[PDB]
DNA sequence: GGTGTTGTATTACGGGCTC
DNA sequence: GGTGTTGTATTACGGGCTC
DNA sequence: TATTTGTTG
DNA sequence: TCGACGAAATATAAAAATTTAAAACTAAGAGAAA
DNA sequence: GAGCCCGTAATACAACAAAATCCAACAAATA
DNA sequence: GAGCCCGTAATACAACAGATTTTTTCTCTTAGTTTTAAATTTTTATATTTCGTCGA
């Protein structure tokens, strides 16, 4: 029947999310909201010729961030070749087809509550991540950080704090969780310690920090002037119509590109044994198939 | 089984498969009797689809919805998409194994009194006898038992309708008067038939365990099951020999039953009543 | 004229001891 | 969790008589 | 004379 | 060993233009089991 | 003990145990 | 009574009662179809990531 053919479907996906989310440590309500997001994929006739880990994995990630939790790209593409950019460009594909709304915001003070425990730990677990939700909440309103890959910001926080605080820990371990590169790490960390005046680094950062203003994101530093310093009227926009009609597409305007360009159209005759002798050498075996 | 608890709690289903047909609508008769007050009832089926529950629903639900159900492993109880609604819903299943029909019970009883009430009303009658259902769960309901000793209008709330004479012990016996005091009088009718549930219980046990042997097993055997309810029930039964393999026993799913890992493809169960088992021994 | 009938675990009854 | 169960002729046991 | 159709291990 | 830059990878919106899966969807085929 | 009437009233005993096709083969019935 | 051992020996209890195909849904398994979206190119300015290299 028609409602016969949907159940195995529906019993193959409810197996394949249950295997991905037994390694990704998801609680319950998180695959009952991406196997009905599965649903709702199927009902919008499901993109085939789709690789089956690619649109579990936009279904789980959809879920686990309709609730604001911790979960990255990477983990859902941990093993051991997966090409995690694919799987993003596959949901930003089911982002419009699926037509998600109320979309979740983009915080990193959640990641810090996670990623506290792999790396820089705490004998009581409240001084360090608290440190760096503390600076990474007034570090975001100083509009730094827009669209710069949220876990490296966190990774940059928890350094930030970690430097600030006194914790014995090695630079390099952090790595292996954060997955963030070094060069975009220190830009960000010396970009904090050029943004802050160090006042008190040493002790403690300041209990009052307020930057109204002041201050620009890099990229604006970078093409605002669109160089190196070291309610318009509708008449003042005219139609393009004129410029296609411009050129004249006449049978007989087969000359008006007299620019030397019709003695070297193409390839001299004199020469063209010269080049099939090398074109027979090379590319010869490759037109046969 | 357990006796019972408040009525309209433990329900018994079975159906048996082929009737002569009638005009090309109706097939096959299907019953409801609950375990506390033997209850009949019409369900006049198809021999049927996924729409199980849509008849059963309006037949059972004109009542209310029970907490378990006893019945055998049929495909239209079997039936993953019809367990799941149960499982939802708040409603066991016990399920009873390939070939013992004994555990449905109350319907089989019944059926067997449906059978001749059938027979009797259907004798020259024959093609339409879904007519004559409804007359044949009426008189069942109206005749009183012999392991309850009332009519189970009386074991449910007793408003007999027809009362072509009072009965015995003659008082208002008209329940329709009453109008809040039905606790006390469901609560006596309760208690009374709980204690003659527990009468016939003890003198079924009386008169059956007389060379009835128990076996009681419960882990780490190597039992068997002589070839009824482990190859199909439409695998023809002939001189071909008997040579069931050991099996091996894992759980104890209940006194009278053990699990078995059958060596096969699934078999699709695996729960063997004790009917069947002839526990094996080896010998060093 | 012609109409059940044995195999099988299971269990009941005497010699010999304690009385 | 989940695993027999009543309809039916047939027959056995108390009040009331003979003792 | 072949094709039926009652009943019975 | 911190700073200084080069550079592919993505989106992007189209027109396109040959091969590659590829997973829903049918449809036998066995196996149950009253 | 000994039996009898009569009136209830227990009491093992078996039926529900899916349903219905023929298989092979006697002999009746036409046409 | 009261039980026990053991050695024979009766003792009710059940199987032989034509056997097989169907009938109606269901539920894994395993091979064939269908719609559709995707592997390598131009390309264009934008930005961030991650290598990759170089320097004093």
């Amino acid at each position: 029947s028609a409602l016969e053919s949907r159940e195995a479907t529906l019993n193959n996906a409810r197996r394949k999310l249950r295997a991905v989310s037994y390694a990704l440590h998801i609680p319950e309500y998180i695959t009952d909201a991406a196997f009905q997001w599965y649903k709702l994929a199927l009902a919008n006739n499901f993109v085939q010729g789709r690789r089956s880990q690619n649109v579990i994995a936009s279904c789980l990630y959809v879920a686990c961030r309709k609730e604001k939790t911790h979960h990255m790209l990477i983990d859902f593409s941990s093993r051991l070749q997966v090409s995690v950019y694919s799987i993003g460009a596959t949901f930003l594909k089911m982002v419009k087809k699926l037509h998600i709304t109320e979309l979740p915001l983009a915080d990193p003070s959640l990641f810090i509550q996670h990623f506290a425990e792999k790396l820089d730990l705490a004998d009581k677990k409240i001084k360090v991540v608290k440190d760096a939700v503390k600076l990474a909440q007034r570090m975001s309103k100083d509009w730094m950080f827009e669209g710069r890959r949220p876990a490296g910001i966190a990774g940059a926080c928890i350094l930030l704090a970690c430097r600030m605080n006194n914790l014995r820990r090695t630079h390099t371990e952090i790595v292996a969780v954060s997955h963030v590169a070094e060069e975009t790490l220190q830009q960000r960390l010396n970009e904090f310690k050029n943004t802050k005046a160090a006042k008190l680094s040493v002790q403690k950062f300041r209990e009052n920090d307020v930057e109204d203003g002041e201050a620009r994101p890099p990229s604006f530093v970078k093409n605002r002037k669109k160089e190196r310093k070291i309610p318009r009227n509708l008449h003042l926009l005219p139609t393009t119509d004129t410029y296609l009609s411009k050129v004249s597409d006449d049978p007989d305007n087969l000359e008006d590109v007299d620019d030397e360009e019709l003695n070297a159209h193409l390839l001299n005759e004199e020469a063209s044994k010269l080049k099939e002798r090398i074109w027979i050498g090379l590319n010869a075996d490759f037109l046969l198939e | 089984l357990p006796i019972a608890e408040g009525r309209w709690l433990d329900i018994s289903m079975d159906f048996v498969t082929g009737l002569p047909p009638t005009s090309n609508n109706l097939n096959m008769i299907l019953v409801v009797v609950d375990r506390f007050s033997k209850r009949a009832h019409f369900i006049a089926t198809r021999k049927a689809t996924q729409l199980i529950d849509l008849l059963f629903r309006y037949i059972f639900s004109y009542h209310g919805f029970p907490r378990t159900i006893t019945s055998d492993r049929d495909v239209r109880m079997t039936a993953d998409k019809y367990q799941e609604l149960t499982k939802r819903l708040g409603i066991k299943s016990t399920m009873s194994s390939a070939n013992h029909p004994q555990t449905d019970g109350q319907s089989e009883r019944t059926i067997q009194t449906l059978n001749r009430l059938l027979r009797a009303y259907a004798s020259t009658n024959i093609q339409n006898w879904h007519v004559y259902l409804p007359q044949i769960e009426f008189v069942y309901n109206s005749t009183p038992t012999r392991t309850l000793g009332k009519s189970p209008f009386e074991i449910d709330l007793g408003y007999l309708p027809n009362t072509p004479a009072i009965k015995s012990d003659d008082e208002v016996n008209a329940r329709s008067f009453t109008a809040v005091e039905l606790a006390k009088h469901l609560k006596a009718l309760t208690i009374q038939t709980k204690e003659q549930l527990e009468h016939a219980q003890i003198e079924m046990e009386t008169n059956n365990n007389q060379r009835r042997k128990p076996l009681l097993l419960n882990i780490g055997d190597h039992v068997l099951v002589h070839r009824d309810a482990y190859f199909k029930k439409g695998a023809y039964m002939k001189v071909q020999q008997i040579y069931v393999g050991p099996f091996r026993v894992v759980k104890k799913i209940n006194d009278n039953a053990y699990e078995l890992d059958l060596n096969s493809h699934k078999k699709k169960h695996r729960v063997i009543n004790v009917q069947f088992l002839k526990k094996f021994v080896y010998r060093p």
